[PDB]
RNA sequence: AAAAAAAAAAAACUAGAUACUAACACAUUUAAUUUUUUUUUGUU
């Protein structure tokens, strides 16, 4: 007692530190979880640990700490009692249907390890007594665990269960839930439902016939799920339901209509040409007559069936246009629609499919009638719509005065707009890209309405005004209007000492696009004045006035090196040095290119002595960032100037400088691919010290080096060296660690390709077997890969005799 | 912990797709087998060592190499030459 | 089991045969291994516990010293390290690949060599540099002055060599005064040992020029 | 923490040492040779030394270090300071221990060039040592001069024939 | 992933499709991260495209992808290339523990 | 007068002290699409 009672106590105290603890509390204990989880009885981990995902106070973040602790255990321990199973069904259960999908997916983990675990016989004997429930709730729930548990086990196993439960006349919830796990397992299986679809099929028929209409509807629903997953190859089996949907349609109306509308409308694009003609114009009039239904459902099922009966060669667009577009438009268009989004997606997405078939002269035609409505969501929707189509179908067909209406359309809806969207910079500058030589005898007001709306008090209408500039910049070049460039770039530059960040950041980088665009000389502010006033922004702190000011002054760089004297460059570098503290990635990546440009424009040895004073900080980002910045400069201006200087630096006595060290030669060894050559020679005795030294950093870092040297200077005729290399390497196999055990088992699979797979097996053979189930375990790991790089390749060099193995193969020993 | 525990499940994928892959304890059978397999799989599958088996062997046609080659993957191969 | 005397008979190399390759699985299947033609075998730190680096032979290791070709670049005198550059892009391009082309480190290491824990090469190379300028008849003058024996003047063991002759390793080895000349005796040397194309001459040697 | 000591590196080639053990490797941590042990911080070092095994290590170097390693004749005069320096240290210190006398082969010297011949060195604490070159084989090397009383002092060379003036500070030796 | 051990990839028979990465994954070999000389396009199974999962990027498969995605030149030189359909499954333990960390 | 032919530390437990690795992840995320769940019950 006393002694188990004290670990009665020690399971305690760990699961509450998981739960309510600190971070590096929390962190050890999960350790000591995961390793001390089989001495702990599963009877008293889950005895314990359940009756806490119970209770109502526990928080998302608290509930998920449990649940992870859930699955550790469960992945190890392997095998589960049925109780055990049922419980853990009722915690992890009802995590399908949460509200956000990342829930729903760590719930899921639960499930579909634990299917393994407890195997199918037991999972199976607790969902029987489940799906006859009376609950509603219930049962929602363990359909979708029933179809999760049969993605994990595979359908087949668990299918004559779901037939049981579709085909039984004793109980109807059985009937209603077990076709539902059909609808499940359709959508988790994907594409790959197929194959199964036949057995499947086996449920869903007779399971459609039923007196009661629920599952009617139910029924109906699967068979839209499959015939959706399905696509096109699924017809062949559909032909046997095929027929009672039709007797279906004609007769129940209501809200079931909807759903055999929606089963015939998704078998539609897998059906022949011959039977797609006839079923579709027979849809076609149910279509026309349910136009006014007022049901969301019945509305949201005819925008399916006009949705995939467009694709229909049958129908011809001629009969699109006279009949059904117009009857479409002025129906579904009601400003009502643009209040609600899911009915607004649907509405869009089934005019852009329309588009194909119908002129696309003729769609946005139609469609510039609400643009000019006066409310402002309704325009929003009205923009969504001509934003994809445009992107389909291109500006070509479209006449002189439709583009003039759109344009005018754009703009107006565009100078009025409240809420912060792309949908008007991408639609109206899809817009431009398309038409953008036709544009020019528009674009002198459009520019004016920006130049007023910089001057605008409101935030948001300043940033949506500058983001316009950078799409327009491309086709005003094509327009050829340099003057509105330069004055542009003259108001910008004007306008860039803003102080809301989120605008500027936008200002610079229309900047950026005028300053890639436009000739170097002719910018007016210029360059040489441009940039002493972007070093302070720099400092700016935020994000994106950082990240659009670096890839500026990046650009900068690459396009105009000789104008800031090299001093700035130096106050450049001494700032981005310090800048890249930042917390994101694109900044320090952005970061670290600009110092190829820099140190391509004025020099490598004043850049590098910067770096490399920055190397004996503690924080690993600024020594790993500086790294790849070494990298990037020995790339840019050649590795000859950088390699000298590095290998004396690291003959420094500080740990992080060394290591640094390492990893910028490896960085600058994956750049230059070829190169690599002429350089190694000089750096095996660098790496003699570095794979020899006693932690076990160097020992990983150097391997490293090792991979990205051998890759590519293989076949270069050195090999001499990386024999002394691997030499060197061998031993460390018995190391453990999961970061140096990887980082030199890639080693080893480098070197194989400049050794050989027979020079390099020569010496893995030995211990391949060996007594020690150690050396064994390491020694086959190493032969995997070999293995898996090479089959073929080995024949010649196994260590094979007549003698040495039973059969061999008498063929080797023949000569001619 | 969790490294090792992906280490076990493509060790179990690679051996599906690649066949013969040590893991630890292999018996000496289970290796020389795939080692037999992979020389006889060169041995055919190259028209030069092809051709250098079936005239050292003599044989009347390449194609009776080659399907010697094959047949002699199965291990009652052996015994079946033996009942002739 | 079989014992290893059994075991080392079926082996033409049987000294490679070890007590715990009697334990293994397939004993006789591994002793044809690993006496198989190029085998080399495991590496010998298993079975140690000391995590295969333990710090007695690693506490007096120099930290690290450059090549001499990059050392003679004079970073190490611009660059202050134990405990602006002003560098010539042309001299760093003539170091790599017109002066140092074929320069490679003076040890390396041959195909069969494995580096073990209390192996160092520091001192191999010193011991193969050693053996080349280190040369009978010859001593150096550090040497000399160890022996008090001023130049010009005969070893002391030349008299027990006039009595029981010269060296039986060095039958060609001539000492001045007895069978060689003592005139030609001067400064440190008192005795001397006194007895293609390969098809592929590349005939012309061109680096890869700079500019 | 270091109490501001300068802890050399393990390559510099030895100002002494506070503890003669603890370095920094070529590497940036610390270690301590005799265990073998590396330390991240100065405070981890303090606690080595305060340590255990630290002492088990230094008692095994004490052990291992304490398991191995009618006639002629002469007459010196010595003097010695005028109570001018001396004032400073009375602590009872060996202060009543005179001179001493021993007869050295020049056979070993800090420089190891010539040699042959011995000398008679006189030494005192403070003071310096010093050497008499004695090239004649025996000189005033007596026979049974006293009627053998042993108190053996430092040798039979000490009593037999030296003289120390403690009261003047004068040293007599023939 | 490369970084992140408890990714579970799907290696399954490419096929004919080629994924797609998203803007902040964008110009990285699905296998070792590596920002650096691109080779070849990556392929997808089947079971990895059907509906909206294709558009998602094939490393974070969250947000919606743009640019194809391509195998850096060692990961062809090594082969891993041809091993399979490079897509990841399941998130992961870090994006989860930040969506609940943060809330 | 002599020579000494080259190997020792632990482990375990429990807590505490401190370095460090992995371009690890860090503000974007939302216009086709599945948590959208009710005893069917919206009429030329
Ligand atoms: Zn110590
Ligand atoms: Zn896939
Ligand atoms: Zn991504
Ligand atoms: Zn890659």
């Amino acid at each position: 007692l006393n002694k188990d009672e004290k670990k009665e106590r020690t399971l305690s105290m760990l699961l509450l530190k998981i739960k309510n603890g600190n971070t590096a509390s929390r962190r050890t204990s999960m350790r000591i979880l995961t390793d001390k989880a089989v001495t702990f009885g599963p009877e008293m981990i889950f005895n314990r640990l359940l009756p806490i995902l119970l209770d109502r106070s526990l928080e998302d973040q608290e509930r998920h700490l449990m649940i992870k602790t859930i699955d550790r255990v469960l992945y190890q321990l392997g095998d589960l009692t049925k109780p055990y199973v049922h419980k853990i069904l009722v915690v992890a259960a009802p995590l399908l249907i949460d509200e956000d999908p990342m829930v729903r997916s760590t719930g899921q983990e639960i499930i579909t390890n634990l299917s393994t675990v407890a195997g199918l016989k037991t999972i199976l004997t607790v969902m029987r007594p489940d799906i006859e429930n009376e609950d509603e709730y219930v049962r929602n729930v363990t359909s979708r665990a029933a179809a999760v548990v049969a993605k994990a086990l595979g359908v087949n196993q668990l299918l004559p269960f779901i037939n049981a439960a579709c085909h039984s006349r004793k109980s109807w919830k059985a009937r209603h839930t077990g076709i539902k796990i059909v609808q499940q397992i359709g959508i988790l299986l994907g594409i790959g439902v197929l194959n199964h679809l036949t057995g499947l099929m086996s449920c869903i028929k007779d399971c459609l016939m039923d007196d009661h209409v629920p599952v009617r509807i139910v029924t109906a629903h699967t068979l839209s799920t499959l015939a959706e997953n399905s696509y096109p190859y699924g017809i062949e089996v559909f032909n046997v339901v095929l027929e009672p949907l039709w007797k279906g349609i004609r007769s129940h109306r209501g809200k079931v209509l909807s759903s055999f509308l929606k089963a015939v409308g998704s078998m539609i694009p897998l059906m022949d040409p011959e039977y797609a003609g006839y079923y579709t114009t027979e849809a076609m009039r149910i279509i026309r007559r349910e136009f006014d239904s007022p049901d969301d459902e019945m509305k949201k099922t005819i925008l399916l069936v006009l949705q995939k009966c467009s694709a229909v060669e049958s129908i011809t667009p001629k009969f699109l246009r006279e009949e059904i577009a117009p009857e479409f438009f002025q129906k579904f268009w009601v400003r009502r629609v643009a209040l609600d989004r899911p009915l607004n997606k649907v509405v869009t997405y089934t005019t852009v499919t329309l588009a194909k078939k119908l002129g696309c002269s003729y769609t946005i035609d139609k469609l510039l009638t609400p643009l000019r409505d006066e409310a402002e969501p309704f325009r929003t929707m009205a923009v969504h719509a001509v934003t994809r189509t445009v992107n389909l179908l291109g500006t070509a067909d479209l006449d002189e005065r439709l583009e003039t209406r759109l344009i005018d359309a754009l703009l107006i809806a565009f100078q009025e707009q409240t809420n912060s969207d792309s949908i008007i910079f991408k639609g109206f500058g899809a817009v431009t890209v398309s038409l953008d030589i036709r544009m020019k005898p528009f674009l002198a007001p459009i520019v004016s309405t920006i130049l007023n709306h910089l001057k605008h008090k409101t935030p948001l209408v300043r940033q949506h005004a500058a983001d316009l500039c950078a799409i327009l910049i491309p086709v005003i070049k094509n327009c050829h209007e340099f003057e509105m460039l330069n004055k542009l770039n003259i108001i910008l530059y004007e306008s860039l000492g803003e102080v809301y960040p989120e605008v500027l950041g936008s200002i610079i980088n229309a900047m950026y696009c005028i300053t890639s665009v436009m000739d170097l000389d002719k910018l007016q502010p210029p360059i040489n004045q441009i940039l002493p006033t972007l070093t302070p922004i720099l400092r700016n702190k935020h994000r994106k006035v950082e990240v659009n000011t670096i890839k500026f002054v990046g650009l900068i760089g690459k396009l105009a090196p000789t104008y800031a004297p090299p001093k700035e460059w130096m106050r450049i570098c001494f700032e981005l040095l310090e800048l890249l503290k930042s917390t994101n990635k694109e900044i320090r990546r952005s970061a670290n290119a600009t110092f190829g440009f820099i140190a391509e424009a004025i020099g490598p040895h004043d850049v590098l002595v910067a770096l490399l004073n920055n190397l004996k900080v503690q924080e690993r980002q600024l020594r790993v960032c500086t790294a790849v910045a070494i990298g990037i400069v020995a790339k840019v201006c050649g590795p000859y100037n950088v390699l000298p200087v590095i290998m004396n630096e690291y003959t420094t006595p500080e740990t992080n400088v060394q290591n640094g060290v390492l990893k910028a030669m490896s960085f600058m060894f994956e750049y230059i691919g070829n190169m690599s050559k002429d350089y190694i020679y000089f750096i095996t005795p660098l790496l003699e010290d570095a794979l020899t030294d006693r932690d076990l950093v160097h020992r990983q870092t150097a391997s490293n080096v090792i991979t990205h040297l051998a890759l590519n200077c293989s076949g270069t005729g050195h090999e001499d060296a990386f024999i002394h290399l691997m030499n060197l390497l061998i031993p460390n196999i018995f190391e453990t660690s999961p970061h140096a055990i990887m980082r030199i088992l890639e080693g080893l699979e480098a070197l194989s390709q400049a050794l050989g797979p027979g020079l390099f097996m020569n010496y893995i053979w030995a211990g391949l077997f060996h007594p020690a189930k150690n050396v064994r375990k390491a020694f086959w790991r190493v032969y995997n890969n070999m293995y898996v790089m090479y089959q073929d390749a080995m024949v010649p060099f196994y260590p094979v005799t007549p003698d040495n193995n039973e059969e061999y193969i008498e063929e080797l020993d023949l000569v001619l | 912990m969790a490294e090792k525990q992906r280490q076990l499940k493509l060790q179990k994928i690679y051996k599906q797709k690649y066949i013969g892959l040590g893991d630890e304890s292999t018996t000496r059978e289970q290796w020389q087998r795939n080692v037999r397999n992979d020389t006889l799989n060169t041995l055919q599958g190259h028209s030069a060592s092809l051709e250098y088996v079936s005239l050292s062997r003599g044989d009347l046609s390449i194609r009776d190499t080659r399907i010697h080659l094959l047949k002699s993957m199965s291990p009652g191969y052996k015994a079946y030459l033996r009942e002739e | 089991k079989p014992s290893l005397s059994q075991l080392k008979s079926q082996v033409p190399y049987p000294q490679i045969i070890e007590w715990y390759d009697c334990d293994a699985r397939y004993p006789g299947l591994l002793a044809s291994i690993k006496c198989t033609k190029n085998v080399i075998p495991v590496p010998s730190h298993w079975q140690s516990k000391k995590e295969y680096l333990s710090g007695r032979s690693l506490l007096g290791k120099r930290p690290f010293e450059l090549p001499d070709i990059i050392k003679k670049t004079n970073i190490e005198q611009m660059r202050s390290t134990l405990p602006a550059l002003d560098l010539d892009y042309k001299k760093l391009h003539d170091v790599f690949f017109k002066i140092g082309a074929n320069w490679k480190p003076d040890h390396l290491l041959c195909f069969g060599d494995v580096y073990y824990e209390n192996r160092n090469l520091f001192e191999e190379t010193n011991w193969k540099r050693m053996v080349d300028h280190k040369r009978p008849g010859r001593i150096s003058q550090e040497l000399r002055a160890i022996m008090n024996l001023p130049e010009g003047q005969l070893p002391p063991w030349c008299m027990k060599m006039k009595d029981i002759g010269l060296p039986t390793g060095y039958p060609d080895l001539k000492i001045a005064g007895l069978n060689w000349d003592i005139t030609n005796l001067k400064g440190d040397v008192y005795g001397k040992i006194i007895p293609r194309n390969y098809f592929g001459a590349l005939i012309s040697f061109e680096t890869p020029e700079f500019e | 923490l270091s109490k501001g000591e300068n802890v050399p590196y393990t390559f510099q080639d030895e100002q002494v040492r506070s503890n003669p053990y603890i370095y920094k490797n070529h590497s940036g941590k610390l270690v301590c040779k005799l265990c073998n042990t590396m330390h991240m911080s100065w405070s981890s070092v303090e606690r080595h030394l305060g340590g255990k095994k630290h002492g088990l290590n230094v008692l095994r170097r004490g052990i291992s270090i304490e398991k191995s390693s009618g006639s002629v004749g002469l007459a010196i005069q010595v003097n010695y300071s005028s109570e001018v320096k001396e004032n400073s240290v009375d602590s009872d210190d060996k202060a009543k221990v005179p001179p001493l006398i021993r007869i050295v082969s020049g056979l070993e010297l800090s420089d190891t060039k010539q040699k042959g011949k011995k000398f008679l060195v006189i030494a005192y604490e403070p003071f310096e040592n010093i050497a008499i070159e004695l090239p004649p084989n025996e000189i005033l090397f007596s026979e049974n001069n006293d009627m053998d009383n042993n108190n053996d002092g430092v040798d039979e060379l000490n009593k037999k024939c030296t003289f120390w003036d403690a009261i003047s500070k004068l040293y007599y030796v023939q | 992933s490369r970084h992140q051990f408890d990714l579970i990839m799907c290696l399954k028979q490419p096929g004919v499709q080629t994924g797609l990465l998203c803007e902040k994954c964008d110009g990285k070999c699905p296998i070792c991260d590596s920002y650096v000389r691109p080779k070849r396009k990556v392929r997808v199974c089947e079971n990895c495209s059907f509906g909206k999962q294709a558009k998602n990027c094939i490393i974070c498969n969250l947000n919606v992808g743009v640019n194809d995605a391509f195998y850096c030149w060692e990961c062809c030189r090594l082969g891993k290339d041809k091993d399979g359909c490079p897509r990841i499954l399941n998130l992961g333990s870090n994006r989860l523990d930040r969506h609940f960390e943060k809330k």
